DNA sequence: ATCAATATCCACCTGCAGATTCTACCAAAAGTGTATTTGGAAACTGCTCCATCAAAAGGCATGTTCAGCGGAATTCCGCTGAACATGCCTTTTGATGGAGCAGTTTCCAAATACACTTTTGGTAGAATCTGCAGGTGGATATTGAT
DNA sequence: ATCAATATCCACCTGCAGATTCTACCAAAAGTGTATTTGGAAACTGCTCCATCAAAAGGCATGTTCAGCGGAATTCCGCTGAACATGCCTTTTGATGGAGCAGTTTCCAAATACACTTTTGGTAGAATCTGCAGGTGGATATTGAT
C-alpha cells in the first residue's frame, strides 16, 4: 500500500527495503497513537463504540494544525464517499 | 499577569534577581501553554457536545500533554 | 538590601502553597484564549482551578531551570535566553 | 464483489484496519466507518511524507528513497518534525547545522 | 478474603471494563488490588511523618508533596504528575546564599 | 435521580488508619490520593494490556501484573510490591 | 566448556567516535573531561535500556533477546525507534 | 578549520559512529550483569546501537547549546550535566 | 564592637469552615452456583540464525610533539534592577436568576454473531533487472603563509 | 593581494548487491447475506452551579535613589588538537554445530455466560464536633549604619 500511494505521487521513484521498513513503523505508529486517543476518548464518555467521530477527533488531538484539517477532510471524504455506495 | 504575580512566581522558583524583560517572556510562554492545554480541552469538551470545559477536559489535556494533575477528578 | 529582600521572599514563598497570579485577571486570559477556539463557552469554576494549578506549577519549574541556566553563566539575574534555553533543552 | 477499499475511494486497507482496530482492544465496539476514516487518514499521511522524502531524494540526484530522505523530508517540516518529535528514524543522520558563532573570520 | 483493604471485585470490574484484554484471570485483580494498597500506605506512611513533623494531625496536600519529593523513589514515579497545592521543596541555590 | 461515584477513599482511609491511626486527611488530599490511586492503576494495566498483546495472548493474568510492575515501579517500589502481590494472591489461592 | 570474561568493554567508545558524535551534533571544541563524561552517560542509557528488553524476554520465556524487545523497551521510555520492525 | 570540517562531514553521512565490535559486547556486558545465559539478535544489538547514539549526538547538541550559552566553544561536563537536569533526566 | 529598626518565633487563644457521626433508602455490585467454552501450556520437532573459530589486511586507534589560542582571573564603571513609601483602581466576597449539565424513557439505525463463497496478499524460490557505491581524475574553491 | 597546499565538488564508469518481476500454492482474509441484539441519539425536564452585579477589601502602579551586577578590555597559562609514525584489532568473507525460536496438535484448568441472592458503597438531609488558621503579645535573632 505504502508502495501504491508512492507510485501515484513520485511514479519514477522506488524505495529502499530500510526506507520501507521506516514506512511500515510509522503507520502502525500513527495507527495505534490515532486508536488510543479514540479508545480513551470513548472511555471518558462512557461510550463502547468507536465510530468516525472519536477517530476524527483523536486526528485533531493528535496532529499539528495543517496536518489535522487535511486528515479530517480527507477522512470526511471518505467515509461520505463510502457510505453513499450502495 | 502582572509583574508582582510573574515575581512571586520565579520566588517559589528559587529566584534572587531578575531582568526587566523577564516580565513578557513569561507572558509569552505562558500564553503558549495555556493556548495548547485549552485547545486540547476544548476540543474534549466539543466531542461531548457540551458548553461548558470541565475540570476533566483540562485534567485529560494535561496528560497527555504529559502534565498530568492530581486533585480535580481522575 | 538589593537582592537581600529576595532572599526572604524565596524563603516565604516556596513555603506557601497559595496561588501566586490573582484569580480573576487569570479567568479573563484562560476565557479570552478560549474563545478563539470556540465561542460562548462556560467554565466549571473547578476547570479554571486546574488551569491556575497547572499553570503556576509549570512556570514555577520554569523558572528553577532558568535559575540554572543563568547560573551557569555565571550570573544571578535570569534574562530571557536563560528561558529561551531551558524551553529549547525542554523540547518545548 | 467489491472491496471496502474501492467503495471508500483507497489505496490502504479498509477491511485490515477495521480487523486491527478489533484485535487491539480498543473498544468493545468499532463502528463501520471508524476504519474507513483511519484508513483514509493513514494513507494521507503516508502521501505526505513520500511527496516529501520524493523531493529529497531528487535534490540529492537518487531515484530511490533511503532513509536519509525520509529523515530530511521530516526534520525539514515543521509539523511532521512535530508528530514525530520523539521519533528516531534509523539511518537517518541529522540536519546540517552549525551554530552562528562558531563560523570563523 | 486476600487480606487486604483495596477491593479486589472493583479492581476486576475496572480491569475488563477497561479494555485491556479479552479475559482477565482470577489472579490478576487481587495482584493489582495488593499493589495499589501498598503503594498507597508507603505515600500515607510518609506523608503523616511529613505531618507529624509540622505539629499537625490531619494530612493536607502539602504533606503529600514533602513526602514525595523527599522520597527518590516515590518522586521518579511521580516526576511529571502535579500535586495541586502542594508547593515546592524549600531550596536555594549555593551560589545565591549571602557573601558571609 | 442517582448518578453516582465510585472512589478509592474508604479503603485509603482504612489504610491510612493501619499506617497512622491517629491522623487525619483533608479532602483535598484524599481526592489527591484518588487520583493517585487511579493513575496507578491505568499505568499498571496499560502496560500490562501491551504485554499481553506483544506475546499474542488474549489474557492478563498476574504474570503481566508483575511484569508490568517490574517495568513501572523503581528498583524498590518494585520489589516490596511484588512481594505485596505475591502475597495476596497466595493468601488467596490457599483459601 | 567456553567462555571468555567480558570487562572494561566500556573502553570501546574510541575517543574519537566521542569525537566523531559530537561532531555529527554539531560541536567544535571538546573539553579533555568530555570522554569520561560520556562513557557514563551513555552506560546509563544503555543500562536502562537492556533492562527494559530483557524484562520484555524474559516474560516471554525466551533466552534470546529480539529487536522487537528492544523496540518496546526504547517506546516504553519514550525513545520511539523506526525501521528495525516495527 | 579542521573542526569544521569535520561538523560538515559527519553532519551529512548517517553510518555508525561506534566501531560495532566494541558497541557489541558492552552490550553484552551490561546485559550479562543483569542476567545470565542471553543471546542477542544481530538486529537487536543494531537497534540499540543505532538508539544509542541518536540519544548522543541530540545530547551533544544540547550540550553545545549550554556551553555557547556560557560564551564558550569547549563543551565540558557540566555543560552535559546542565542540559541532562534540564531534560530532567537529571 | 555599639545601637536602632525590623523580621522572625513561639506560646497561647478560639471561631468556624471543613471534617466526623448516625439514620434511612436502594440501584449497583459483588458473591454464589450451574453449564459451556476455550486459551495456551505441554510434548514433539522442524529449521532458522546465533555463537564461534579461522585467517587476512588495511582502516583507524593510540601515543608523541609542539604551537595556537580559548577562557579564567582581574580591574574598571556604566546603568539597570530593587527598595521604599504614596494613593486608589482592581480583585475579592457573598447574594441571585437561568442556562445547561445530567437523569430518564423511548426505539431504530447500526453493530454482533453465524454460515459460506470468493478474492488476495504473503512467500518459498528460480531468474532477470538496475541504481548507485566506490574507485578515478581533474576543475573549483577554501586556507594559510607572506 | 598573489601563491602554494589541500580539500571539496562533480560528472563519468561499471561490477554487483539489493530490488522489481513472476509462476504457483492458499490459509487466512475479506466480502455477501439473513437473523438477533442493542448502543446511544433524541426529546423532555429538574436541580446545579455558573455568569452577573454591587459592596467591602487589600494588593499593585508609580517615581526617586543608588547598590552592585556583569560585560568590556587586558593578560597569559596551560590545555586542546593538528600532524605524523606505527601497528593493532576491527572488519569481512566463510563455514558449521546446534541452541532455541517457532509451527502443529492434544486437552484440561480456568475463564466466560447467565441466573438468583445477598451486601454494600454512595447519596441526601440533619446534628454535632474540632483541627488549626489567623490574631495578639513579648522575646530575640537578623540586618544595616557607625
Amino acid at each position: 500500500y505504502v508502495y501504491k500511494v508512492l507510485k501515484q505521487v513520485h511514479p519514477d521513484t522506488g524505495i529502499s527495503s530500510k526506507a520501507m521498513s521506516i514506512m511500515n513503523s510509522f503507520v502502525n505508529d500513527v495507527f495505534e497513537r490515532i486508536a488510543g486517543e479514540a479508545s480513551r476518548l470513548a472511555h471518558y464518555n462512557k461510550r463502547s463504540t468507536i465510530t468516525s467521530r472519536e477517530i476524527q477527533t483523536a486526528v485533531r488531538l493528535l496532529l499539528p494544525g495543517e496536518l489535522a484539517k487535511h486528515a479530517v477532510s480527507e477522512g470526511t471524504k471518505a467515509v461520505t464517499k463510502y457510505t453513499s455506495a450502495k | 499577569i502582572t509583574k508582582p504575580a510573574i515575581r512571586r512566581l520565579a520566588r517559589r522558583g528559587g529566584v534572587k534577581r531578575i531582568s526587566g524583560l523577564i516580565y513578557e517572556e513569561t507572558r509569552g510562554v505562558l500564553k503558549v501553554f495555556l493556548e495548547n492545554v485549552i485547545r486540547d480541552a476544548v476540543t474534549y469538551t466539543e466531542h461531548a457536545k457540551r458548553k461548558t470545559v470541565t475540570a476533566m477536559d483540562v485534567v485529560y489535556a494535561l496528560k497527555r500533554q504529559g502534565r498530568t494533575l492530581y486533585g480535580f477528578g481522575g | 538590601r538589593p537582592g537581600t529582600v529576595a532572599l526572604r521572599e524565596i524563603r516565604r514563598y516556596q513555603e506557601s502553597t497559595e496561588l501566586l497570579i490573582r484569580k480573576l485577571p487569570f479567568q479573563r486570559l484562560v476565557r479570552e484564549i478560549a474563545q478563539d477556539f470556540k465561542t460562548d463557552l462556560r467554565f466549571q469554576s473547578s476547570a479554571v482551578m486546574a488551569l491556575q494549578e497547572a499553570s503556576e506549577a509549570y512556570l514555577v519549574a520554569l523558572f528553577e531551570d532558568t535559575n540554572l541556566c543563568a547560573i551557569h553563566a555565571k550570573r544571578v539575574t535570569i534574562m530571557p535566553k536563560d528561558i529561551q534555553l531551558a524551553r529549547r533543552i525542554r523540547g518545548e | 464483489a467489491k472491496t471496502r477499499s474501492s467503495r471508500a475511494g483507497l489505496q490502504f486497507p479498509v477491511g485490515r484496519v477495521h480487523r486491527l482496530l478489533r484485535k487491539g482492544n480498543y473498544a468493545e465496539r468499532v463502528g463501520a466507518g471508524a476504519p474507513v476514516y483511519l484508513a483514509a487518514v493513514l494513507e494521507y499521511l503516508t502521501a505526505e511524507i513520500l511527496e516529501l522524502a520524493g523531493n529529497a531524494a531528487r535534490d540529492n540526484k537518487k531515484t530511490r528513497i533511503i532513509p536519509r530522505h525520509l529523515q530530511l523530508a521530516v526534520r525539514n517540516d515543521e509539523e511532521l518534525n512535530k508528530l514525530l518529535g520523539r521519533v528516531t528514524i534509523a539511518q537517518g543522520g541529522v540536519l546540517p547545522n552549525i551554530q552562528s558563532v562558531l563560523l570563523p573570520k
